[PDB]
């Protein structure tokens, strides 16, 4: 029932900075609520018990402070290790674990637009009856961006599948594909098929059309 | 050291039933309680299940209310969780962690070792090996530039393929997606790979999948339009 | 230096101007003859009104010697001090210049002068008075701070701070009467013109500078010191009373809550907020002062599994435990803590009052006394080059820098030298 | 039935530091984000930074990361766009834009008129 807002969803912030992740219980849990980092892939690890105390094997750079109901993590100094995610935790009684939404801190990067291209499908695709275009977006960094399907202009919703990779380790970057897939019968319905996508690096939408 | 493994994950039909264990070195179950928390793929920590072996405390959450089953055993130092009637959506990775009792600091430490964690997931389609297809590059897409080559690996089940371009030869530039899980609870992947130019460099670009359950081996080709 | 008109035979301790053998004049150091007798008459109507006001106040301590216990004792020496530093300057108005003035004497060709010495003179003992129970008065206000203090952080009553009132009037008599002793060792007895009072800091700078002033503005920052020590220390002792008592009601009145409740869900959604409660009250606080929050916690610990598992007149059972523990430890603890936390809360209202209503003129004081540490050479190289040709002396060579000093700031610093008395009235009626 | 408004700028000497400010009227701007580009001839309609809302911060392009800084508030409705070290190859027209999704997508719907700047 105690529900705990996890405010900051996403940061992004570099090496060295100071990072503040605030969380806000419902009722009036005491002073017992714990940050947890996971790095992706692992299980968590205790970071701040207490609201105060900082757990023995973790560094002094993090540190917890309460406010009335708000609670408040805040990190000194980001090392490149302390990029993971950090999780809020209310205990009020063992049955009672509410956990937050979770913050994902990221390295921050200048933005760059992405590099879209289009493919379409092939010959095994009709041979097997299933036609499946996807449109990939390569190298932006902030990971807010869209990608609209065109039919001759028309809108197509529920049919469009995206998936994410997470930030790369060289460049930092993110890439994006975005499948759509149709059956034979409902391929040869118009003759173009279009990709459009919205990034806050363009200002205007690229398109990336072919003709069936 | 004090350790917590787990064990017991793997597939299973929707429905059914499945039992996993959570063993302890170093402490006694009988002086801290044991907690499962689960973590659905791309989601977060939600709390599913405690057990206090001292005297027997257990409840759950309001999702697996009157489905999940907790017990433990103190001979072998064991948590054991059994699920029945899976619903679809209770694939995920779960954690086994300790808290202490109440008082001092042992209750006000929250979770403090957490166990290696093993996954779950619903099975509602039975093996099936990966159909990989070629995402051929437009003659016109960037003539004299960089490229995008590809392959799409369709319909596999389960989740761990492995994606290779020539036997590991091409690392730079290259792209390999998480895979999704599509409307006919099927799994679909692709890999990409950016080259410049050179009539994309005049050699037969290969995807070696490696479907390690299905035992497929299909390196195939890919080849400009 | 010096003129004719102006000297006196030597070894008498006369040392006006730097100079060995001289002495300021008596009717006029640069004031105006009418403006001089407006200033005394001035003083006059402020002295008789503070004396008939303080010896209200010492009457009201003699019509009960009781009447005051000793953490308000010391605002009744307060008054007496006060008392005898206004009859003082009241004696200036009504002998004008016939005590703190030297004669005038035609044959000799030598006019009326500042007493300045031992001599044969009752200004001896008017400066003794009038130093000694001024340096009481503002010591006696640092007492009742520092009283103020023993019963703000080491809390004690009407029993504690008797057992030190011997040291305390040590002290209240000791530094006044030792530092009396040191003025009247090194011959630096001066005499007012203006009112009619023999003082210290009035014709040297050095007197005035760290022998009047600097222990004024000492008292001034010990007692602001001690009084927002208490001031924090109060409000910390209260916010901290303050939210246990809304920690301790938020958990009597849930109580309550749960007891005429039905259904198995608002009992788990009552005692959540008791538990949430008690674990903040164990933090505020005593070993058995915090094991009770202790046991307590586990108390609810225990009517919270017997809630979870869907039985609930056993957790009306087991939270009607908690009655039995909150007796047995606390529940006397809080009218017991708002009683000692509110007759403090009216203590320091009054001597906050009190506080900002003696302060405000001893700042005055203290700013006049700054004012008049600054531009004495100015003022003095003006008198010099004003008054050169009657008193015969070589003009001043240069820098004249005209400047006469406002009647205004000194009849402040007479003014509010004598205000502080009234301040006592307050606490009296 | 929204407008935004843009202001400094102008004929500026190289070497120079600015601040040219942004504010829009007609819908309040306390849940959406702002962005600044750059519009140049040759290499046209050029991306420069984006300032978000209090929670999250303020992101910058490649050429201009570390000389540029951009801040907002919110009472008055303004947000500022910062110059350090103008090299003058900047000649180029300034624009400020409003997002119209809460989501951070970036799709742009009222632009408006973009201020010129002339560097040497």
């Amino acid at each position: 029932d105690i529900q705990m807002t996890q405010s900051p969803s996403s940061l992004s912030a570099s090496v060295g900075d100071r990072v503040t992740i605030t969380c806000r219980a419902s009722q009036s849990v005491s002073s017992a609520v714990a940050w947890y980092q996971q790095k992706p892939g692992k299980a968590p690890k205790l970071l701040i018990y207490s609201a105060s105390s900082l757990y023995s094997g973790v560094p002094s750079r993090f540190s917890g402070s309460r406010s009335g109901t708000d609670f408040t993590l805040t990190i000194s100094s980001l090392q490149p290790e302390d990029f993971a995610t950090y999780y809020c935790q209310q205990y009020l009684y063992y049955s009672l674990v509410t956990f937050g939404q979770g913050t994902k801190v990221e390295i921050k990067r200048t933005v760059a637009a992405p590099s879209v291209f289009i493919f379409p499908p092939s010959d095994s695709q009709l041979k097997s009856g299933t036609a499946s275009v996807v449109c990939l977006l390569n190298n932006f960094y902030p990971r807010e961006a869209k990608v609209q399907w065109k039919v001759d202009n028309a809108l197509q919703s529920g049919n469009s599948q995206e998936s994410v990779t997470e930030q790369d380790s060289k460049d930092s970057t993110y890439s994006l594909s975005s499948t759509l897939t149709l059956s034979k019968a409902d391929y040869e319905k118009h003759k173009v098929y279009a990709c459009e996508v919205t990034h806050q690096g363009l200002s205007s939408p690229v398109t990336k059309s072919f003709n069936r | 050291e004090v350790q917590l493994v787990e064990s017991g994950g793997g597939l299973v039909q929707p429905g059914g039933s499945l039992r996993l264990s959570c063993a302890a070195s170093g402490f006694n179950v009988v002086d801290f309680s044991l907690h499962w928390v689960r973590q659905a793929p791309g989601k977060g920590l939600e709390w599913v299940a405690y057990i206090s072996s001292s005297s027997g405390s257990t409840s759950y959450a309001d999702s697996v209310k009157g489905r999940f089953t907790i017990s433990a055993d103190t001979s072998k130092n064991t948590a054991y969780l059994q699920m029945n009637s899976l619903r679809a959506e209770d694939t995920a990775v779960y954690y086994c962690a300790r808290w202490g009792y109440w008082p001092g600091e042992p209750w006000w430490k929250a979770f403090d070792y957490w166990g290696q964690g093993t996954l779950v997931t619903v099975s509602s389609a039975s093996t099936k090996g990966p159909s990989v297809f070629p995402l051929a590059p437009s003659s016109k897409s960037t003539s004299g530039g960089t490229a995008a080559l590809g392959c799409l690996v369709k319909d596999y089940f389960p989740e761990p393929v492995t994606v290779s371009w020539n036997s590991g030869a091409l690392t730079s530039g290259v792209h390999t997606f998480p895979a999704v899980l599509q409307s006919s609870g099927l799994y679909s992947l692709s890999s990409v790979v950016t080259v410049p130019s050179s009539s994309l460099g005049t050699q037969t670009y290969i995807c070696n999948v490696n479907h390690k359950p299905s035992n497929t081996k299909v390196d195939k080709k890919v080849e400009p339009k | 230096w010096c003129p004719r008109e102006l000297k006196i035979d030597p070894d008498l301790g006369y040392s006006f101007l730097h100079v060995r053998d001289c002495s300021p004049p008596c009717p006029n150091m640069y004031f105006r003859r009418e403006e001089l007798s407006f200033a005394r008459y001035f003083i006059g109507l402020i002295s008789i009104i503070c004396l008939s006001a303080t010896l209200f106040t010492f009457l009201t301590f003699l019509i009960d010697v009781t009447r005051f216990r000793y953490p308000e004792r010391p605002i009744i020496f307060y008054a007496v001090c006060y008392m005898m530093v206004s009859l003082i300057f009241f004696i200036g108005f009504l002998l004008e210049d016939r005590v703190a003035c030297n004669a005038s004497i035609p044959a000799q060709y030598k006019a009326s002068t500042v007493t300045q010495g031992s001599h044969n003179k009752a200004c001896t003992m008017l400066f003794m008075i009038l130093y000694f129970f001024t340096m009481a008065g503002s010591v006696w206000w640092v007492i009742l701070t520092i009283t103020w203090f023993l019963a703000a952080v080491p809390k004690w009553g009407s029993e504690a701070i008797e057992k030190k009132a011997l040291l305390f009037h040590a002290s209240a008599w000791g530094i006044p009467g030792t530092l009396t002793i040191i003025l009247l060792a090194m011959n630096k007895i001066e005499g007012d013109n203006i009112s009619g009072v023999c003082f210290v800091g009035l014709y040297d700078v050095d007197a005035l500078r760290y022998f009047v002033l600097a222990p004024l503005c000492l008292y001034v920052v010990v007692g602001v010191s001690l009084l927002l020590a208490g001031i924090i220390s109060l409000n910390r002792a209260r916010r901290q009373l303050a939210d246990l008592e809304d920690n301790w009601e938020t958990l009597n009145d849930n109580l309550k809550v749960i007891e005429k409740a039905d259904n198995a869900a608002q009992v788990k959604d009552a005692l959540t907020k008791m538990r949430a409660a008690a674990l903040d009250a164990q933090k505020a606080t005593m070993k058995d002062f915090r094991h009770g929050f202790d046991i307590l916690v586990g108390q609810i610990d225990d009517a919270l599994k017997l809630a979870n598992e869907g039985k609930v007149k056993e957790a009306q059972a087991a939270a009607e435990q908690l009655k039995t523990t909150r007796n047995a430890y606390i529940q006397k603890y809080l009218e017991r803590a708002r009683s000692t936390l509110d007759k403090l809360v009216k203590f320091m209202i009054r001597i906050g009052v009190f506080s900002i209503l003696y302060l405000v003129p001893l700042l005055v004081v203290i700013g006049c006394y700054f004012y008049e540490q600054a531009y004495r050479g100015i003022w003095e190289t003006t008198w010099i080059q004003e008054r050169c040709r009657e008193y015969h002396i070589p003009c001043p060579y240069q820098v004249t820098q005209m400047s006469r000093p406002d009647l205004i700031l000194f009849l402040m610093k007479y003014l509010m030298a004598l205000i502080v008395g009234i301040p006592s009235v307050f606490w009296v009626g | 039935q929204v407008q935004l408004q843009e202001s400094g700028g102008g004929l500026v000497q190289p070497g120079g530091s600015l601040r040219l400010s942004c504010a829009a009227s007609g819908r309040t701007i306390s849940r959406y984000a702002m962005s600044w580009f750059r519009q140049a001839p040759g290499k046209e309609r050029e991306f420069v930074a984006v300032a978000r809302r209090s929670g999250d911060g303020a992101f910058y392009a490649d050429s201009v990361q570390g000389r540029f800084t951009v801040s907002r508030d919110d009472a008055k409705n303004t947000v500022y766009l910062q110059m350090n070290s103008l090299k003058p190859e900047d000649t180029a027209v300034y624009y400020c834009a409003i997002d119209s999704d809460t989501f951070y997508s970036g799709s742009y719907d009222y632009w408006g008129q973009g201020t010129q700047v002339t560097v040497s």
